[PDB]
């Protein structure tokens, strides 16, 4: 019944899915040995044994062991199938060319026959999540190779990603830019929508709204995971908007190139807050349309609307949030493309967020995820084209991607296929 | 000969000119050798130190003084090219055709450096043309062997 | 005196591969030295459209060269495009069919038909080279045990393969019978892009050697006959295990000889010649003293488009470098 | 990939390697015997890098000992820790090479390379992931010039898709009398040039000027420049070697490191600078690490950065510190000397934490810079051997060897032109 399929590529892609999958848990009543107390929903994440025990509907691949061997080895061992674990043993070493050819095609064809073994104990197959870093050889180079693999084995079936955009705060490589624009590329007609999370903006709230003086993967990750099961539970929870993978590209995608909505995630509270007590729908909605609250750093403001998807968790009644969106309307400077429906559209679920116990976010009676497709993400893209021409123009490290079997061209192609994708979000809403 | 020795043969390799003076004064054996049998005056000659290898021979130093490979100073400045030091040492008696461990003269250890000037000077004060190390080469062969066509010319008219 | 490096470019006809598939012939022409792809036109020194004959390409393209290398000077001619561009097809050829052999059997005959008719009292010295650069190594197509010749430099500073075979050869027949030789010893294999893709870059050399008996004046001439391998991408190729380790290297050797050109045109005050060993064969044909004429190969097909524009404008780069020719003196300081 | 196959040819290369494998085996708690007696798991959980474990409790470096000359072997095996070293792995000849690169590269060590290289295939056949390479060696003598660079070419034939890396110890009169060491060193910059994928540049004529200048010691000895070495050797391995996201492996630090291919000489930096076994105390605090690590007085190769630009820079701090100063100290340094670093290569500097401190020192800092300014080492060694070059000097000594003139020319012609090459960059803009 209408399953999901999630896949995590490289570290930050497994990393980010011990977090989500940490909190689906949780949200569902799910123990650590998969067993639960508490037909419903989860079964399109979750699948069940004989014994009672419900499994995630999840692959972990990562050529090198030691992120994978954390999960077999930690808290969860028993929640997953060792055979949904694959490791290599030698890494990318933070080149696609190493993902996508030398390295990634050897096990390519383990990955494969993986997923298809989780896909024949499925009845209603929707399609796939696909979690990964832009920056990493194996989340760039791997993650560009499997999409193209998935699009011949599974053809129609629905393809969403969760991408980590690179922040020079965190990040591990100087040639993160090259390995974010050959991915982009690669990727582009083989994805349906894809969700960029940018880990300067996650940083920054982190520091901002969490007051962690340095944020490491774990905070970071957390807050990640919060984010991700807003965008998930309207198809792990039973409502009316987003129940299924197509719902996502009918609401969000209005061409085919332009498929990557912002997420602006509200309240995002401190568990050092003591006395200040709970925000309403309005607080919360308001906190939506402003910058400081987005998952990739842009500005809506310099940009249109082109869809607009809210999606309120926990003690949320229907007429206060038409009075909120009445109100933002005759407020903020908020306008939608010429050729749309200037209208959003409303997801009410009743259970609060749910939070791990020794986080840093605080408990919240009511919680919002803003899912819009906006030309002002095109920003991002400026951002990291800039990167990419800068090195480029010098052919500065591309020695290392050439001499793994790329050709100089491919660099090139990329580079256009980016500079039309920026021509396409300036046509769009002209 | 004691502290005074050690420091003597630091000070001279160091180019301390100044320290030099002042250990002489304090009664630094001038002979003083190293763990190589090299004299404050070996290292000033291997160093380039005119100032120094001229105190030092003020004091008395040895000019024909053999280290344990049997190089005297002027072994020492032909080889490392230290031409004012050269004449120097030839001015205060050095031995011109002194032999070393392997045979070799000034002028071999010279030629082989390609020190135009300094084979000039060794021969001007009587460098043997025909003499022959334990390989059985004389400065001429070397300077073949080396290919350095300048230097050959040069000791072709005495050989 | 100087005179820049001439390009012509060589489109051959869509292959039974483009035509079994959609494919659509993409390049239109403009007199005899435009190309155009997507309304911009790329102008070369001479285009060949794919009606073109080898005697076509040869008349236009070498048979100056000959005159050169006789007079004196040093000539390079080599064959740049994607995989399957016509490449091989160009420099080789039906080596024995007369209308059907490429510019490398062309030189030969012409090399000798010309000397023939020269002065009575010149003492030639021709002597040829066959090597290949499989996998990064210069491997002798003249003798298999020599599978690792080094590129060293002259008293000039200028490059050249040392001891690769030196074969004095006195006819043409002499130079076919070690073409046949050097061609049954280069590696080739199948991608999906070519059935016989070569698979190593092919350097022919001739050396000619002149002396005027009353003259006592002697002239010298090395003539570099260049079949490089192709740029190949690993989607359209399908190369796998020891053909992508073969496409690796070609990838390689061939960005380094496009940062070479780069570097050139720019005016760069460096040129990274010491990159890949081809590149510092080149070295002489690239910067200074040789007559050069690269040949580029392209496919017409909307499917080749991307790799047809990327090879138009290393043409264009590459047709802007000024060598620096004058003739070859073999003289004693 | 997880083992580093670890090579130390002649003198300076076993004194400097014996060096480091002390330092190291301190730091993951292993001691002469090769037990572990240390009291962090941190210690143990990438020991596999450099150690193999042998039957038992033991821990075995993967260290392969090579000299021409038996001594320096008998030195080794004597010292603190040289019954931590395989029997079998000590390869050593009778003859010596006497300071001949010649005899080093084509005549003794020659003869001695196929025993070298069976070892060395024992070491890395019992590879699980084999990482590649690391060489200790000095590029002034014979047989760690002449041999070791022989061994690199040997070694990439054999083992071409692993990394080369080597620890290059570059010849100064301050600190030797021999005369052809710039023939040596020049001989050897043009097989490291070919042949390596990382080479970090240790100077003696760095090492001496810190010992007398900053150390105040007036007659430094090989005592005090190798615990220089072995700070630098322990501060540049320490993402190898403990668990971190920087740069852990020798690949993942090329492809950050290296943005052309012949341009992978280091200029490694170190703070504090400290005397052999001397107290100390006082922790130096993170903008007091920042700025010694980034200042010409803390190099290990006499090059003045201020003379050049950063292509890129890895920055190790050790120690428990602010990882917030750290990154505000990281930050500011490259904000107000902007122009040192290419403005062409975005976010060109990698920092580090890592929470053991080297011993001894509670905070330390070590700096690898990929710097225009190494064209410096390359000209002062280039003057020095076209100075004896242009006089046929010595010559005879090479050629009698078998090697020709000719390959003394293509060496300098190398080197000049690995110098163009920096200044090209240097001079480089992004417009
Ligand atoms: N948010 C977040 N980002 C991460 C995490 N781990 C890595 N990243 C980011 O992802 C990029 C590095 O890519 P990785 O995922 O670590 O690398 P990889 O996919 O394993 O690929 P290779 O190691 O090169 O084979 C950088 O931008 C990091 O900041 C994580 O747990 N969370
Ligand atoms: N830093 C350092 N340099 C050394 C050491 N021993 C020798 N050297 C240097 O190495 C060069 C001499 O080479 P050496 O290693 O003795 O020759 P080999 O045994 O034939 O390789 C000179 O530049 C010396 O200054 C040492 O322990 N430490
Ligand atoms: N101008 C041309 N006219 C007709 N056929 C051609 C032409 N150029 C190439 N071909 C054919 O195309 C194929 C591939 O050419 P080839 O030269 O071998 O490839 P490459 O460019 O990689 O060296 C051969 O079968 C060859 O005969
Ligand atoms: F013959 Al090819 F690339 F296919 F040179
Ligand atoms: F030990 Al050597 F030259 F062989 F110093
Ligand atoms: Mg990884
Ligand atoms: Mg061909
Ligand atoms: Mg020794």
């Amino acid at each position: 019944m209408r399953e999901c399929i999630s896949i995590h590529v490289g570290q930050a892609g497994v990393q980010i899915g011990n977090a989500c999958w940490e909190l689906y848990c949780l949200e569902h009543g799910i123990q650590p040995d998969g067993q639960m107390p508490s037909d419903d929903s989860f079964n399109t994440f979750f699948s069940e044994t004989g014994a009672g025990k419900h499994v995630p509907r999840a692959v972990f691949v990562d050529l090198e062991p030691t992120v994978i061997d954390e999960v077999r080895t930690g808290t969860y061992r028993q929640l997953f199938h060792p055979e949904q674990l694959i490791t290599g043993k030698e890494d990318a070493a933070n080149n696609y060319a190493r993902g996508h050819y030398t390295i990634g095609k050897e096990i390519i064809d383990l990955v494969l026959d993986r997923i298809r073994k989780l896909a024949d104990q499925c009845t209603g197959l929707q399609g796939f999540l696909v979690f990964h870093s832009f920056g990493g050889g194996t989340g760039s180079g791997f993650t560009s190779l499997l999409m193209e693999r998935l699009s011949v084995d599974y053809g129609k079936k629905s393809k969403l990603e969760f991408s980590i955009y690179p922040a020079p705060q965190v990040s591990t490589a100087v040639v993160e830019p090259y390995n974010s624009i050959l991915t982009t590329h690669t990727t582009l007609e083989h994805s349906d929508c894809a969700f960029m999370v940018d880990n300067e903006a996650i940083y920054d709230i982190c520091r901002r709204n969490l007051d962690i003086e340095r944020p490491t993967y774990t905070n970071l990750n957390r807050l990640i995971s919060q984010i991700v099961s807003s965008i998930t539970a309207s198809l792990r929870f039973d409502g009316a908007l987003n129940v299924d993978l197509t719902e996502f590209q009918t609401n969000l995608v209005p061409y085919p190139r332009i498929h990557f909505p912002l997420a602006t995630y509200a309240p995002v509270i401190s568990a050092e807050k003591a006395y200040h007590e709970q925000l309403s729908v309005a607080e919360i909605t308001n906190a939506c349309f402003e910058p400081a609250n987005q998952m990739v750093k842009c500005d809506p403001r310099h940009g249109k609307y082109m869809a607009c998807c809210l999606l309120y968790r926990g003690d949320v009644v229907p007429k206060d949030v038409n009075a909120a969106i009445a109100t933002i309307k005759t407020k903020r400077s908020i306008q939608f493309v010429d050729w749309c429906p200037t209208g959003f559209k409303v997801g009410i679920n009743y259970q609060p967020p749910t939070v791990v116990p020794g986080g840093d976010l605080a408990k919240v009676q009511r919680a919002v995820c803003m899912l819009s497709n906006t030309t002002a993400i095109a920003e991002a893209w400026a951002r990291l084209d800039h990167k990419f021409d800068l090195m480029y123009a010098k052919r500065a490290f591309v020695h290392w991607y050439v001499g793994e079997g790329m050709e100089e061209g491919e660099f090139s192609e990329a580079r256009e296929d980016m500079a039309a994708l920026e021509k396409d979000y300036e046509e769009v809403g002209v | 000969g004691s502290d005074l020795g050690k420091k003597l043969l630091e000070a001279a390799r160091a180019g301390q000119d100044d320290e030099v003076r002042i250990l002489m004064a304090n009664g630094a054996d001038v002979n003083a050798e190293d763990d190589s049998g090299k004299t404050p005056l070996h290292l000033a000659a291997i160093k380039g130190h005119l100032e120094i290898v001229e105190v030092l021979l003020k004091h008395g130093a040895d000019v024909n003084a053999a280290d344990k490979m049997g190089d005297t100073p002027l072994h020492l400045a032909a080889l490392y090219g230290h031409l004012e030091i050269v004449e120097v040492l030839l001015k205060n008696g050095a031995d011109v055709n002194a032999t070393d461990t392997y045979g070799f003269t000034p002028l071999h250890l010279a030629a082989d450096a390609g020190h135009l000037e300094i084979v000039e000077v060794l021969l001007k004060y009587g460098a043997d043309v025909n003499a022959q190390d334990k390989f059985g080469k004389t400065a001429f062969d070397i300077s073949i062997d080396n290919g350095n066509e300048d230097l050959a010319e040069i000791l072709q008219k005495l050989n | 005196a100087e005179s820049n490096i001439k390009v012509m470019c060589r489109f051959r006809p869509l292959n039974e591969s483009e035509v079994n598939r959609g494919d659509k012939y993409i390049a239109k022409f403009q007199g005899e030295d435009t190309v155009v792809i997507a309304s911009k036109p790329y102008a070369f020194d001479r285009v060949f459209q794919s009606s073109t004959s080898q005697e076509q390409v040869y008349n236009d393209a070498a048979k100056k060269i000959v005159k050169d290398v006789l007079e004196g000077y040093n000539g390079t001619i080599f064959a740049y495009g994607q995989t399957s561009s016509g490449k091989t097809h160009t420099m080789e050829g039906k080596l024995h069919d007369p209308e059907g052999m490429g510019i490398i059997p062309r030189i030969v005959q012409d090399i000798f038909n010309y000397i023939y008719s020269m002065d009575e009292n010149l003492e030639f010295h021709i002597k040829v080279s066959y090597f290949e650069i499989y996998l990064d190594k210069i491997r002798d197509l003249l003798d298999v045990s020599k599978t690792n010749l080094s590129v060293h430099e002259d008293k000039n500073r200028v490059p050249y393969v040392k001891g690769a075979t030196e074969r004095f050869v006195s006819s043409p027949d002499e130079v076919m019978d070690t073409i046949d030789e050097g061609k049954s010893n280069r590696h080739v294999a199948v991608t999906n892009m070519n059935e016989h893709s070569s698979r190593s870059h092919s350097i022919f050399l001739i050396n000619v050697k002149q002396e005027n008996t009353q003259t006592e004046q002697k002239l010298s001439g090395k003539l570099y006959l260049v079949d490089l391998a192709g740029s190949e991408k690993v989607s359209k190729t399908g190369a796998e295990g020891a053909v992508l380790d073969e496409a690796k290297n070609i990838n390689k050797s061939l960005s380094a000889l496009g940062n070479v050109i780069s570097a050139l045109a720019e005016g760069s005050t460096y040129v990274p010649y010491r990159d890949s060993k081809m590149t510092r064969i080149l070295q002489d044909s690239l910067g200074g003293n040789a007559r050069t004429t690269i040949v580029i190969c392209c496919s017409p097909s909307s499917y080749n488009e991307s790799e047809t524009k990327s090879t138009l404008l290393f043409g264009q780069r590459a047709k802007t470098i000024k060598n620096t020719v004058s003739v070859n003196v073999e003289l004693t300081a | 990939m997880r083992e580093i196959v670890h090579i130390q040819a002649g003198q300076c290369g076993n004194q400097i390697g014996a060096k480091f494998w002390e330092v190291i085996s301190d730091e993951h708690g292993i001691d002469p015997t090769g037990s572990y007696h240390g009291d962090s798991d941190l210690q143990l959980e990438r020991i596999n890098v450099y150690y193999n474990e042998a039957t038992g409790n033991k821990y075995v470096p993967r260290a392969i000992l090579v000299d021409l000359e038996p001594g320096t072997m008998d030195s080794v095996r004597s010292g603190p820790f040289g019954q931590i070293f395989r029997p079998d792995n000590f390869v050593f000849g009778q003859s010596g090479a006497g300071n001949n690169w010649a005899k080093g590269h084509y005549t003794e060590g020659a003869e001695l390379v196929d025993s070298v290289l069976d070892v060395v295939r024992k070491e890395s056949e019992s590879c699980d992931c084999l990482q590649g390479f690391q060489l200790t060696h000095s590029l002034g003598g014979g047989t760690g010039s002449g041999m070791g660079t022989l061994l690199i070419s040997k070694i990439r034939e054999e083992y071409p898709d692993r990394i080369m890396n080597t620890f290059s110890v570059m010849p100064s009169p301050k600190v030797s009398d021999t005369v052809v060491e710039p023939y040596n060193a020049t001989l050897s910059v043009h097989q490291l040039v070919e042949n390596t994928d990382e080479t970090y540049s240790i100077d003696n004529e760095a090492l001496y000027d810190i010992c007398f200048r900053t150390l105040k010691l007036t007659t430094p000895t090989y005592g005090d420049l190798n615990h220089l070495v072995s700070a630098t050797m322990s501060g540049v391995t320490t993402c190898l070697r403990f668990p971190g996201q920087l740069n852990a492996d020798l690949r993942k630090l090329a492809v950050n490191m290296v943005p052309f291919p012949r341009l992978h000489f280091f200029m490694p930096g170190f703070a504090p600078l400290t005397s052999r076994g001397s107290q100390q105390y006082r922790a130096l605090t993170v903008p007091e690490l920042t700025q010694q690590m980034f200042d010409s007085k803390n190099m290990m190769a006499a090059c003045d950065p201020r003379h050049g630009r950063y292509l890129t820079v890895a920055a190790i701090f050790r120690g428990r510190m602010s990882m917030k100063e750290v990154d505000e100290q990281m930050l500011n340094v490259q904000n107000k000397n902007s122009s040192y670093f290419v403005e062409w290569i975005p976010n060109n500097v990698k920092t580090a934490v890592c929470d053991i401190p080297p011993r001894g020192l509670k905070m330390s800092a070590t700096f690898i810079g990929n710097s225009t300014a190494i064209q410096e080492l390359f000209k002062r060694i280039s003057e020095q051997f076209t100075a004896m070059f242009r006089r046929k000097a010595f010559l005879h000594w090479y050629t009698g060897e078998g090697m020709d003139e000719m390959e003394f020319t293509e060496a300098e012609s190398n080197m000049n032109d690995l110098v163009s090459e920096y200044q090209q960059y240097q001079d480089a803009t992004a417009d």
